[PDB]
RNA sequence: AGCGAG
């Protein structure tokens, strides 16, 4: 169960050899603490019948190095187990990263009555199953389970025993009057568990609709009845979730079920979804093995216009060869047209393998259902390896034409392996850079600990929140899960003098979202770290919601450590791709580094006087005051002016800091020429941006707490009176 | 890597004197 | 062999969660599957098989004076539970009249046979209409699906629907691991038995019990001195 | 990082450490100032309420 | 720890080393794999430790110059004739002319079929070139790869990483005590062996005379005779055996160079790391989730996967200076229950069990002031077993060498023919690696139509992703060389076997086959090979043309609804096995500078709760578990004491003091005229 | 092939062509 | 009330009983230090009568202090006064 | 309804393999009764294997005996391939002789009265000129699979070499379920199960002791 | 010095 990890007994013997000689001295078994331990060192029968007893209700600290995260140290109920491994519910692993395949993990004895009730309350498996970082859950059914779900769930139309309106020789035969009847039917081969068929549901809720509609109002479900065109499996399924659940009657693809074990935790109570957790496990467990995915080369189709595609291709590279034969282009030129038109034939025969494959192809199935594995591997399993990284980061114009199926010649593979070896090597030492990015993010904001439940401040940061379309729409921004949610409101929400719709001081969940775009709003004022008012440390409502808890934070919690954390975990993660934008553009912008090409920006509104200099761009900025005309000259012709509504069009009216060029811009000066707003909106802008390009969620707010612990001080030039530099 | 039964044991046995 | 005791924990009055342990390293699985699978298809029961409502012929989109069409008909009558003494097919006649509901406890039982529900629903008849029902009964073993009519002039009228004879209608089956440690891994064998208001589910498990037992003393009988 | 470097500054501007810190605390082995190591949940007083003390 | 690990730690290029570079200043540069490798170093197999690309391999055939170069053999076409001097080049000399690739259309006369082939230039770059213009082709495929990777069947689909890890692990499997040959391979199962120097190799041509198991005396042609010696249960550098079993018999007439007996993992001369098991390929109970692989209990039973791990026990009596040491029964006073294993020497007897905390060798150390000797003897260690193999002893009387001061020594081998146990790691040829999650009982566990139960099941959910659907070609040719087949030639051949060489047509059951590295089964022949299968038994072919057949499930009974994909994959036993893995500590030593708990399974240790836990525990607020796994768990000298008495007498626990580290730390401070000082008023 | 040993199983092959050098 | 039968570690729920305190912190140390209570009261029994009492609750098969602390936090019996 | 009560037919292929028809079984039950019948066989059919040996000139299973081209291991893993069938639960014990050249065979052990070995030519070890062969073993009564008991574990001495038992006379079961459902319903399942035991007892003697224990484990749960 | 997990 969730709750429980098993204990090898020559380990637990060891470890609670204090306890087992209290329990077998008194009772007997032996006549004292000496006599006991020669007993345990004996590891005499009856040991094993008074430590099964003096193990129960004793929690143990589980712990799998790196403890990347906060989730990497977990409380588990120990129960005796043979053997010489220690039995870890497979749910758990994605908390701890772990894949059996021979990985170490350390026990912990937590003693002291203070320390077993941490164990037990605090850091207990089941009451940690949303990650800190962005609060999607992790104790989720993933990878084997969601393939079992994945074929218990679905809807095949043609199997055995569908729902027909059939009339005049039979009436529908496709109905059931309870799924008691439908197992029953299901054990013979009469029905399959993924057919559409007719059943009378009288023990789970209606979806939304059929319920407010047929019982209008309130109509309870644990005794009454209702049809449902559904399968089978389905109804399998929703009986696993509690009893007040509505009917979801879908495809359980891995983001439904993140949806569902999120909406379960959001308003159902912890024990709940623990159990829902343990019952989706066993049920995923249970269907995968019937669901017979397995792997066979009968089941890895090449797509069957590959020659003539790859032929058409490579007929098009001779040409432009034959070109760089006559000198018509330069060597760079012929290796960037290769690259291009191999990418496309890359495209080229991933859609036509993509077409290829029939849904029920077990290579397909895994992928779709999103078990495991991006779509790419399985194009190059039977496709084309495509291009093939030259060890320096080019690009080695062959490339490989041979699918792993029908296997590599040589050269091919010898071509691989540069790529193969770089990612290692590159793994190896991005996962050092990521340890030390972490040390000095939790050095940093250590002292950030919610410490007041209320600010009573005014201040607060603005969110777009679905800003408006051009032609006039609501369009949802993309990133609202990670800016949006789980704050407080620094305002009160009022659409052309109406109603209040949203309170302030009230925490702000997808009702209140869904209630805001109903309405037609998108600017939202929020509380937010950056404004806290605070002495020691943020506090409560400024920071608002705490993703492993999903309710306000307490005030106790040390948010600086988990801001740290969550933002250096998704570290050894982020690859590469001069201004830096991988993990090291991180580290360039936390560290407040000069970037490279300081991209200059404006300082003052008015029109621009653009002119291409001899090898830089000469720019005067009119300013709309008797300001200085500020000029930049010595700027490299290579780089790209901004773009914006044009290549900054002569003439435009960019406001006071407005980044001129296209580059990178220097936080010191925004925060010089726009003030510490600006500089911590953008600051969380760029970090965002990088974290999102590999579509990591993580929300701002740990990025806010760094921010806040980076601008604290402030540097003087009037030394007043009081012994100050 | 260079080197609490009897230190418990003497207090156990000025007890069991006791 | 520590001796397999059984013991029983109602939850309902016709729901039971039996217990059986400590067993055979492996024989747990043995045990639960055999059960479960007798206990769903071993013990005889009956269940209306056919039905004919008066003015069905051809049209099967409801029948006229009742707000329950056709398919709310059917799909009840399979809930009816009925108990029968008579091996050969029996035929069951059904007449209502006037506003009100039309119930189970209506239809008249002969010798031989009882209905262990007569109060459940059936349908609604208004405006003075009139309900004339027949139905067949008939005992078996395990969930037969509807026959399909042979002689299409022989059942003018008669209209087969699945039968669900089995009287229990639930039973599912987990293993555990009580005592693993001086015991070395015996296995407990954990069953939730859900069975029909006709029999209790201690019944149900003793009747399978029964069953089985001969069914395997069949085999016993091959060598009586056997180890 | 840099202890040589805080240490002498340390020591030549007389400063003083008042172990207000997580970090501190874990490393002097006493109470960190987060979580239940705070005075207000460090500082609760538990006591059967009178029913119980009747009930004994 | 096998045959193919010391042949492969020869040949080994340490590019770390005095004179070299090291790991701090070892860029990504010098790691990767410069075009100029091919043929002169291994691309696939390198550590995945701090040191990819540090440490590589030879290639099989590279040769080495005087100079200290790389050589590879060449063939020299001359205008389209692929002739036969074999010429070494070096990078240099590669570089200059123009090589083609080893397999290509070579028409049976040196002359090329299509216009044009894949060819390597100056700078490694690959290209199309006209056929006149080559001048050196490679000498064969396989060139580029050492002798650990040129096992791998299938390697010309697998992505670099998986072969990688796999070569890398091939050289880690313990030797099994049948090691039976596998049922496919490569051309390197043979030449590996005989050159790793296990199997004795006839000297000279002769004929038997005299085979034991000790040694085989052996008639020359020639009047003459000779005896070979064989090493039974030595051990291995890493603990495993290294026995020699003899595969010949008096009457035999032995040929130069001929294979006389196995080694530790060799079978009739090929190389024999691990057993061919009946593998299926569905997820089966989520028992095998992520990586996890379910082992029959067969394989405990029939004892198929088994090893011999043998250990090493010394201990040595000395002379001080009050006294002399000497071993012998009159252990100071203790229970007669603990001498019935000693012999009269004091001794462990031969071939007594010893267990943990039984004495080895007794021990009595001059006590000299406050009996004359207090108790030393050595104990064997927690959580070790077995039988004693043999005892080694050394003594001053006998003249023998020892260090000064040691009047005698003693060694004690202790042998334990250690299971398979869950929780240990199985791996093929191809990375697919995995602990042994569930050993089921032989009864429940998918059987095939005739009731043959599986011996192990791997996860779907690994083969995809991890792009080394190679062992499942490996375990589908498995399959068709463990069931033989027959191609019909009742018009003809088919096809898809045109290219396929004679002797291959036909194939009795168990027929061990070879698939080359990189020239080998193509899908088509693979293909066509299933198609046709003898039947086993009955008139039934379990596997169809796809390689999947239809598995009952042995937990229920019922059939599996859709077809597994079932055959015989090679798999090795990997030296990380859980017996010597596993450790809890209560209460053990403490290190001296700081009295922190020492750390390593050697002794007793504890597990280092580093920085990265702590930052977990401040963010989960748990303040009094840190607090007490920080200062009355290691550090608190008054405190342990007192909290483990508190527990045996059942009080409450105290409270955590000052840690003495941080008394240490205030010292070094203090001793650095650094006047750091305390106080809280 | 041949092996040129002389007690090597008759392991066959499928090798496709033909090797100049033995390793 | 829509919960399965908790069993073991997880007996108490831990919903409900964060319903007694403002936050699982104060939780903790209310259980832990009625647990230490009951821990002396347990060892000191065997003297005369002494200020520590309980257990209110009736304790189960050699349960763990901490067991019978969070069954009586749950049942209502206990009182907590914050720093 | 039916009511027709099932039957039990048998079809010997050989002395060791042989089949058992039961028929008419109800609808979706073949499956679970030969499945049930076969985990029986496989696990709980008594039976005898050698449970010690022990040889003059060893003192552990790590060692060679002279003369002899196998070593010690060997030829315990050699004889773990022995048949043998005891009608006594007592650990009754055989000797085993043999001088000079040749190989050693079961054939050649001297079972005492009521064991027997029932397969004589299977190949333990060669013996040469120099040859001497005496080795006696233990075998006693039992199920399932048992691993080797220590010495230390009962009074035994240095000289004992425990070996793992395999007491399990089954070799290999399956079975098939060839339903008829003809379309008026009248469906029955006709289990054919395929035994195979490795010649310790004939199937037929196998089955019926998996049918007694099953019927006195199911008659726990009827009462 | 070599190796395992990420
Ligand atoms: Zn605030």
């Amino acid at each position: 169960k969730l709750h429980q990890c098993g204990l090898p007994k020559l380990m637990a013997l060891e470890l609670f050899k204090p306890f087992v000689m209290k329990r077998l001295v008194d009772l007997n078994h032996a006549q004292n603490i000496k006599s006991a331990k020669r007993m345990v060192e004996r590891q005499r029968p009856q040991v094993w019948d008074v430590l099964e007893e003096v193990i129960a209700e004793h929690p143990v600290l589980l712990n799998r190095a790196p403890t990347l995260h906060r989730l990497g140290i977990q409380a588990f109920e120990p129960m005796l187990v043979e053997g010489k491994a220690i039995q870890l519910h497979p749910l758990v692993c994605e908390a701890f990263n772990a894949d059996f395949d021979g990985d170490q993990m350390a026990v912990h004895l937590p003693l002291s009555a203070e320390a077993q009730a941490e164990a037990r309350i605090l850091m207990l498996s089941s009451n940690n199953i949303l990650s800190p970082a962005s609060g999607r859950p992790l104790a989720m059914p993933r990878l084997d389970m969601v393939t079992g779900l994945y074929y218990l769930t679905t809807e095949v139309p043609g199997d055995t025993g569908e729902y027909q309106p059939a009339s005049g020789d039979h009436p529908e035969t496709g109905v059931y009057s309870s799924p008691a009847e439908a197992i029953m039917a299901a054990d013979r081969g009469v029905l399959s568990v993924r057919a559409k068929i007719k059943v009378r549901l009288t023990q789970l809720r209606p979806p939304v609709e059929i319920e407010a509609e047929l019982f209008g109002h309130s109509g309870w479900q644990p005794g009454d009845a209702w049809m449902a065109e559904t399968t089978l499996g389905r109804v399998m399924f929703n009986e696993l979730l509690p009893l007040g659940y509505p009917f979801v009657n879908k495809q359980m693809h891995k983001k439904v079920q993140a949806a569902i074990i999120n909406d379960l935790a959001e308003r159902y109570p912890m024990i709940v979804v623990a159990q829902t957790v343990d019952k989706l496990k066993d049920a995923g467990f249970y269907w995968a093995t019937r669901s017979g995915v397995t792997v066979s080369m009968a089941d890895v189709l090449v797509p069957p216009r590959k020659k003539e595609i790859l032929d058409h291709y490579e007929e098009r590279a001779d040409k432009v060869e034959k070109q760089f034969q006559r000198g018509a282009l330069n060597h760079d030129e012929r290796n960037e047209a290769l690259v291009e038109i191999w990418k496309e034939a890359t495209d080229e025969v991933g859609q036509a393998l993509r077409e290829h494959y029939p849904d029920d192809n077990p290579i397909i199935t895994i992928v779709d259902s999103g078990a495991t594995g991006n779509f790419t591997q399985t194009r190059t399993l039977a496709g084309m390896k495509g291009l093939v990284t030259n060890p320096k980061g080019e690009f080695i114009p062959r490339p490989v034409k041979s699918s792993f199926r029908e296997g590599l010649t040589v050269l091919e593979y010898f071509i691989n392996t540069h790529g193969a070896r770089k990612g290692l090597a590159d793994t190896a030492l991005r996962t050092a850079d990521s340890g030390y990015l972490t040390r000095r993010l939790v050095d940093v904001s250590q002292d950030v600990i919610v410490r007041e439940h209320d600010c009573q401040t005014e201040r607060g940061i603005v969110v777009e929140l679905a800003e408006r379309a051009p032609d006039g729409t609501l369009i949802r921004d993309p990133y609202i899960e990670t800016s949006a949610y789980a704050r407080t409101l620094g305002t009160d929400a009022v659409d052309e003098a109406g109603n209040v719709i949203v309170e302030r001081g009230q925490d702000l969940g997808d009702p209140e979202i869904d209630a805001l775009l109903a309405a037609g709003i998108t600017q939202v004022k929020v509380r937010s770290v950056l404004t806290c008012a605070t002495s020691t440390g943020v506090c409560a409502t400024c920071y608002g919601r705490s993703m492993a808890t999903g309710k306000l934070v307490d005030i106790g919690e040390a948010v600086g450590i988990v801001a740290a954390q969550s933002i250096g975990e998704p570290g050894t993660q982020l690859t590469m791709r001069d201004i830096t934008g991988g993990l090291p553009r991180v580290q360039e912008l936390f560290e407040a580094r000069v970037p490279r090409g300081k991209a200059p920006i404006a300082d003052v509104t008015g029109r621009v006087r653009l002119e291409d200099g001899e090898r830089f761009y000469k720019i005067t900025i009119v300013p709309d005051d008797g300001g200085e005309e500020v000029v930049y000259d010595k700027i490299s012709k290579r780089q790209r002016l901004r773009v914006f509504k044009r290549v900054l069009s002569d003439g435009d009216h960019v406001e006071v800091g407005q980044q001129l060029m296209e580059g990178s811009a220097d936080p010191h000066e925004v925060l010089r020429v726009q003030g510490p707003r600006e500089v911590q909106i953008h600051l969380v802008r760029e970090v965002q941006e990088v974290y999102r390009a590999q579509g990591v969620s993580i929300h701002d707010k740990h990025i806010e707490v760094i921010v806040r612990q980076m601008l604290r001080r402030v540097t003087i030039i009037d030394s007043g009176s009081t012994e100050f530099l | 890597f260079i080197e609490a039964v009897d230190a418990v044991s003497f207090t156990l046995l000025q007890d069991q004197l006791q | 062999s520590q001796r397999p005791t059984l013991s029983e924990d109602v939850l309902t009055d016709n729901r039971s969660q039996f217990v059986i342990e400590p067993l055979e390293p492996g024989f747990g699985y043995t045990l639960g599957n055999s059960l479960r699978r007798t206990l769903l298809s071993s013990i005889p029961g009956a269940a209306v098989t056919s039905i004919r409502i008066d003015g069905v012929l051809h049209e099967f989109t409801t029948v006229p004076g009742v707000k329950e069409d056709v398919t709310e008909i059917i799909l009840n009558l399979k809930s009816l539970v009925v108990s029968s003494e008579e091996d050969e097919p029996v035929t069951m006649y059904l007449r209502k009249q006037g506003p009100g509901e039309v119930t189970a406890g209506d239809i008249v039982p002969p010798a031989g046979v009882t209905v262990h529900n007569p109060g459940m629903h059936i349908a609604t008849l208004n405006d003075k209409g009139k309900l004339e029902v027949e139905l067949v009964v008939e005992r078996g073993r395990g969930y037969v699906p509807a026959v399909q009519n042979r002689a299409s002039g022989a059942e003018i009228g008669r209209i087969p629907v699945d039968s669900i004879y089995s009287p229990v209608l639930k039973v599912t089956y987990k293993v555990d691991a009580t005592r693993v440690e001086q015991r070395t891994d015996f296995d407990k064998l954990i069953l939730d038995v859900e069975t029909k208001n006709s029999i209790s589910p201690r019944d149900a498990l003793a009747s399978a019990g029964k069953t089985l037992v001969e069914l395997f003393g069949l085999a016993r009988e091959l060598n009586v001195e056997a180890e | 990082q840099e202890t040589t470097r805080v240490l002498t500054d340390a020591a030549i501007n007389c400063r003083s450490d008042k172990l207000n810190g997580l970090k501190e605390n874990v490393i002097i082995g006493k109470l960190i100032p987060a979580g239940t190591g705070i005075n207000r949940y460090r500082n609760i007083a538990v006591q059967p309420t009178e029913e119980a003390r009747a009930a004994a | 720890n096998n045959p193919l690990s010391g042949l492969t730690h020869k040949r080994r290029l340490s590019a770390l080393g005095p004179g070299g570079l090291s790991r701090e200043r070892a860029g990504l540069e010098v790691r990767d794999v410069h075009p100029s490798h091919y043929g002169r170093m291994c691309p696939i197999e390198t550590p995945e430790g701090p040191n990819i690309g540090l440490i590589g391999s030879l290639s099989v055939y590279a040769r080495v110059n005087p100079f200290g170069f790389i050589e590879t053999p060449y063939r020299k076409v001359v205008d389209g004739v692929v002739s036969d001097e074999i010429v070494y080049l070096t990078a240099d000399e590669e570089d200059r002319h123009v090589v083609a690739q080893a397999n290509s259309p070579i028409d049976a006369d040196g002359r090329f079929v299509e216009p044009r082939v894949l060819v390597r230039r100056k700078a490694g770059e690959v290209e199309y070139v006209p056929s006149s213009e080559v001048d050196y082709m490679d000498v064969s495929p396989r060139q580029m790869v050492s002798v650990a990777t040129a096992m791998i069947p299938f390697l010309e689909h697998d992505d670099a990483n998986r072969a990688l890890m796999g070569a890398n692990m091939q050289r880690q499997a313990v030797p099994l005590v049948r090691s039976e040959a596998p049922l496919v391979g490569t051309g390197m199962e043979l030449r590996a062996a005989i050159d790793a120097g296990d199997v004795v190799v006839a000297e000279e041509s002769g004929v038997i005379e005299e085979v034991s198991a000790d040694y085989i005396t052996v008639m020359h042609d020639n009047g003459t005779r000779r005896t070979y010696r064989m090493r039974k249960f030595a051990r291995s550098n890493h603990g495993t055996c290294a026995n020699q079993c003899p595969i010949v018999d008096a009457g035999d007439r032995v040929e130069a160079g001929q294979v006389i007996a196995d080694g530790p993992c060799t079978d009739d001369g090929e190389m024999a790391l691990g057993k061919n098991l009946l593998v299926a390929i569905m997820p089966w109970e989520g028992h095998n989730y992520e990586d996890a692989i379910i082992l029959s209990n067969r394989l405990v039973e029939e004892d198929v996967l088994t090893s011999i791990h043998i250990e090493e026990h010394e201990i040595d009596a000395r002379d001080t200076k009050l006294g002399a040491e000497e071993i012998t029964r009159d252990i100071p006073n203790i229970s007669d229950e603990v001498l019935a294993d000693l012999d009269e020497r004091g001794i462990v007897r031969i071939g007594a069990e010893v267990r943990d905390g039984d004495i080895l060798v007794g021990k009595v150390t001059p006590k000299g002031e406050t009996r004359e000797v207090r108790d030393t003897s050595l104990k064997v260690p927690h959580g070790e077993s077995g039988k004693v193999i043999g005892i080694r002893v050394f003594s001053r009387e006998d003249e023998d060498e020892l260090p000064a001061g040691v009047n005698e020594l003693v060694r004690v081998y202790v042998a334990q023919k250690r299971k398979i146990s869950d929780g240990d790691k199985l791996a093929g040829r191809h990375g697919n690696k995995g602990v042994i999650g569930k050993i089921l009982p032989v009864e429940d566990m998918p059987f095939l139509a005739d009731g043959t139960p599986v011996d192990i099941i791997l996860n779907t959910h690994g083969v995809p992703r991890r792009m080394n659907i190679g062992q499942i070609l490996e375990t589908h040719l498995g399959w068709c060389a463990h069931s033989g087949w027959k191609v019909d030639a009742a018009k003809g051949v088919p096809d898809w076997a045109a290219r396929l060489p004679d002797e291959l047509l036909e194939a009795q059951p168990n027929a061990i086959v070879s698939t080359p590295v990189f020239d080998g089964a193509q899908e088509a022949e693979l293909q066509g090979l299933l198609s046709c299968t003898l039947p086993n038994r009955d008139g039934d072919v379990l596997v169809d043309a796809d390689g999947k057949a239809m598995l009952f499930d042995g937990r229920s009974g019922e059939p599996f609804p859709y077809p597994v994909t079932v055959g015989y994959m090679y798999i090795m036993k990997l030296h990380h096995l859980v017996d010597d893995k596993i450790h809890a500590r209560s209460t053990g030593p403490y290190s001296m500078i700081t009295q922190q708990p020492l750390g390593g399974k050697a002794q007793f240790g504890g597990q280092r709760f580093g920085e990265m836990e702590c930052w977990a525990m401040q963010a989960y607020g748990a303040a009094y578990t840190l607090q007490e796994l920080l200062t009355i768990k290691s550090d608190d000298t008054v405190g342990r004491v007192k909290v483990y008495e508190a527990i045996v007498k059942g009080e409450n626990i105290p409270e955590p003091g000052i840690p003495e580290s941080f008394k240490v730390l205030l010292k070094e401070l203090q001793s650095l005229c650094l006047n750091v000082e305390v106080l809280s008023s | 092939s041949n092996n040129s040993v002389p007690g090597a199983p008759n392991r066959v092959s499928f090798a496709k062509l033909r090797e100049p050098l033995e390793v | 009330g829509g919960y399965d039968t908790p069993l073991g570690i997880t007996n108490p729920p831990i919903d409900e009983l964060l319903d007694r305190v403002s936050s699982k912190y104060a939780l903790v140390i209310y259980a832990a230090k009625r647990a230490r209570q009951i821990n002396d009261y347990y060892n000191q029994l065997g003297e005369g009568i002494l200020e520590y009492v309980g257990p209110l609750v009736e304790p189960g098969l050699q349960e763990k202090p901490l067991s019978i602390a969070l069954r009586e936090i749950h049942a209502d019996l206990l009182e907590h006064t914050e720093g």
